[PDB]
RNA sequence: CACAUUCCAACCACACCUGGCGUGUGGC
DNA sequence: TATCCGCTCACAATGCCACACGCGCTGCTCGGCCG
């Protein structure tokens, strides 16, 4: 017998994915699930195969406690006289061996067992290796769209989900593409979706930016504050450590070529990039470009800004569905 | 309308055209599906259309016209052709043609090509007279191909230590012996720069095989030549078909008289989809490596020939060696005696920073007084005899520095008098 | 210029096995 | 050449099911030969 497992453990393919340690103790997990289903009690127990001696065996398992249901696994907290417990809880005896481990329903639930572990295993091997890229953007292309989560594959057995909130309310995919985003949200211990990757953010815009412009990635120009609608308007309030370089001349680039850029890449996004200052009245002032207002309330008491606008740049200081005031609101 | 001035074009210039053409939101299909969905509109509106594309005959006799952008793939922009064309105008894999087509019926799902008006660059009369690729008889290399840029940057020196190892012509058949970690993609970008500076004449071919997508998208759009890779995302499938049919077009554009240099990149990973993609020879050899699995390969290397009568196929590969791997072990082996032109990179000066990790002693050319005269004959002899007992990260340095020290060849040679 | 085979969203097609001949036995 | 007769060779003597079983001129020499 122990020649089959021998076999099975050494004709594994992706070694690294499940190397000999956690196979034998997959291969311990299912001979528990065997047992268990042997007997009409559920006694959790182990196996211990000893890997490099030879065959296997079993345990028996107490978790001691001062229930009586089941009492293959009830034993008092005082049940350490004799057999040699001498611990209040967790002792465990050898006392039933005599596994049977290749009879049908032992082979089936075995097979259960493995597949369900090397799944958990390529799972928690993939969040491992491409968890720390959180805060990057990568490149993807997709597989499967539905009308609630769509998949994405990386390479080498990576898979990425895209929730709808993750997605624009109008861009649009199908599997062939070549899409890039951050992962934002990790799971390693998700059961399905692991790779949780989008933009939907303006925190993204600034990844791309930091693939994009060479000067930054050194906070050469540091960004204070962005808000963004999806797929309408990206509002971004940034400073500058020094007073030669210009924000709205820098960032924006020359003739509105790199905020145009960047609204291209997204799909035509108009992003309003603004200069951060010291308070938050011409804060919110510069806030809402393009306007002009002469009229500052703030109140700290009560986390307030009126902000009154002129007669005539209402349609340009409140926009669709308030976006120059909404953004700004956050 | 053209497909490679369509193509070429930004995927969101194709967007906007599409939506000026009155269609639905073009961001859902793929960019196939979007150049197939404006030829369809673009020929309702009548306008007979002129395309091109390689040639790819199937099992069955017809043949199929794959695009350079897509890597020549399937997908609904191809064009198709019955056997009647094939067997009228004589056209075989790898050639590139290009002329009047049509838009597609009920039931067909590509385009028709009626006539062609260019094959390889040539007229469709005399693309029926042209003698094989097989037939040709090979000889060695003649014609110097110097790699000489002329500027002395920080990064001309990496053709110019070239020139002082190995020298390199048409038709030559090139290795490069480098284990990882050694900046491969730098030589390979060096030497594609110093071949379209230099000799812009003979048409520059650069293959990417079993590759990052990084990489794919840097070669594509930074040197000046038809850059077809593959990345690891598909199948060895896709992988020995893009290889056949690269050396296909290259050996049919050696039939029209071209001189075609082809970079690979890299061999050993070529080999390893080539085993694994054909079926088993019955028995086994050390590295699960199949005994005829390397016979496309090897072919594909001793493709390249300098003709006698006209053009020549030049070919530089990239081996993987050092990587602890059985099959890459008995890859490298099996390919150490083919070429006649090795260039052996040296990991320990690689990985210590004094790029570019060259190996004087172990590079070397068969046959190098055929691609030089005796001027500079006699100034590498004089360059292996004072290099020979000097070690190999000290000679290195010493010969860079020696390199640098000056602009060109020229200048070294003087000042090492 | 012309006939024109157009290759692998649910799912339709991808379905199954002995008296060939003799002999023997039994019943109507 | 009749004509009955004999020889002998070619053609017959229900018709349904159930079950079982099975391989008696091919092994050793001479003549062939287009993916």
């Amino acid at each position: 017998m122990n020649k089959e497992i021998l076999a099975v453990v050494e004709a594994v393919s992706n070694e690294k994915a499940l190397p000999r340690e956690k196979i034998f103790e997959a291969l311990e997990s299912a001979l528990a699930t065997a047992t268990k289903k042997k007997y009409e009690q559920e006694i959790d127990v182990r196996v211990q195969i000893d890997r490099k001696s030879g065959d296997f065996d079993t345990f028996r398992r107490w978790l001691v406690v001062d229930e009586v249901t089941q009492p293959t696994k009830e034993i008092t907290l005082e049940a350490a006289r004799y057999e040699d417990e001498s611990l209040n809880l967790g002792d465990y005896v050898e006392d039933q061996i005599e596994s049977v481990t290749f009879d049908r329903i032992t082979t089936q639930t075995a097979k259960q067992v493995i597949v369900q572990k090397v799944r958990e295993a390529e799972r928690a091997m993939v969040v491992d290796q491409f968890r720390e890229h959180e805060g990057e953007i990568i490149t993807g292309v997709v597989k499967k769209v539905n009308r609630d989560n769509i998949s994405l594959d990386l390479g080498n057995n990576a898979e990425a989900v895209i929730l709808r909130e993750d997605m624009l309310p109008r861009e649009n995919f199908r599997p062939g593409d070549r899409v890039r985003g951050v992962l934002y949200s990790v799971r390693p211990e998700a059961r399905g979706a692991q790779l949780f990757v989008t933009r939907s953010k303006p925190e993204m815009l600034i990844e791309l930016f930091r693939i994009e412009v060479p000067e930054i990635g050194e906070e050469v120009i540091e960004i204070k504050a962005a808000a963004r609608d999806p797929g309408s308007r990206a509002k971004i309030a940034v400073k500058t450590n020094d007073k030669r370089i210009d924000p709205v001349g820098a960032c924006v680039g020359m003739r509105g070529a790199r905020v145009q850029a960047v609204s291209t890449e997204l799909g035509g996004e108009r992003i309003d990039i603004v200069l951060w200052d010291d308070n938050p009245a011409q804060f919110v002032i510069n806030a809402m470009a393009p306007a002009d207002v002469a009229s500052i309330v703030v109140d700290e008491d009560k986390h307030t800004m009126d902000i009154a606008v002129e007669a005539g740049n209402l349609a340009q200081a409140i926009g669709r569905n308030g976006q120059n005031v909404r953004l700004a609101s956050q | 309308m053209n497909l490679t001035e369509l193509k070429n074009t930004p995927v969101s210039e194709l967007i906007t055209l599409g939506e000026n053409m009155g269609l639905e939101n073009l961001a859902r299909m793929r960019k196939q599906d979007i150049i197939f969905a404006i030829l369809k509109q673009h020929a309702k509106s009548g306008e007979d259309i002129f395309g091109d594309g390689v040639l790819e005959i199937l099992q069955d006799g017809f043949g199929f016209l794959r695009s350079a952008d897509s890597s020549y793939l399937a997908g609904p922009d191809d064009i198709y052709v019955s056997p009647s064309q094939i067997r009228r105008f004589n056209l075989r894999t790898g050639d590139t043609i290009s002329g009047k087509i049509r838009p597609p019926k009920e039931g067909e799902r590509y385009f028709a090509l009626l006539k062609v008006n260019e094959v390889n660059f040539d007229k469709p009369e005399n693309a029926r007279n042209k003698i094989l690729f097989e037939n040709l008889t090979p000889l060695h290399a003649n014609s110097r191909l110097r790699m000489e840029r002329g500027n002395g940057s920080t990064e001309d020196l990496t053709a110019r230590v070239l020139d002082l190892a190995s020298p390199i012509g048409r038709g030559q058949r090139g290795l490069i012996v480098a284990p990882p970690k050694a900046g491969k993609t730098m030589l390979l970008q060096n030497i594609a720069q110093s071949i379209a500076y230099n000799h812009p004449d003979c048409v520059l071919m650069v293959l990417l095989i079993d590759e990052r997508p990084e990489e794919v998208t840097e070669m594509q759009r930074l040197v000046k030549g038809e850059v077809v890779a593959s990345t690891f995302d598909e199948p060895a499938s896709r992988h020995v078909q893009v290889a056949e049919m690269v050396i296909e077009k290259a050996k049919r554009l050696v039939e029209h008289k071209k001189d075609v240099i082809i970079l690979l990149d890299s061999i050993t990973r070529l080999a390893r989809a080539y085993n694994t993609v054909v079926p088993a020879s019955g028995k086994v050899l050390t590295g699960g490596v199949d005994a005829n699995a390397l016979h496309r390969p090897k072919r594909f290397f001793g493709a390249a020939r300098n003709v006698e009568e006209g053009g020549s196929l030049t070919i530089i590969a990239t081996a993987l060696i050092d990587t602890g791997s059985k099959m890459d072990e008995v890859i490298y082996e099996e390919f150490k005696g083919t070429g006649n032109m090795e260039l052996h990179l040296s990991r320990k000066i690689a990985e210590k920073r004094v790029f570019p990790a060259i190996d004087y002693n172990r590079s070397g050319t068969r046959k190098e007084e055929l691609l030089t005269t005796q001027e500079e004959l006699q100034k590498m002899w004089i360059l292996r005899k004072i290099i020979h007992p000097m070690g190999e990260i000290d000679a290195m340095e010493f010969l860079i520095n020696k390199l640098a020290m000056t602009k060109t060849n020229d200048d070294f040679f003087e000042m090492m008098k």
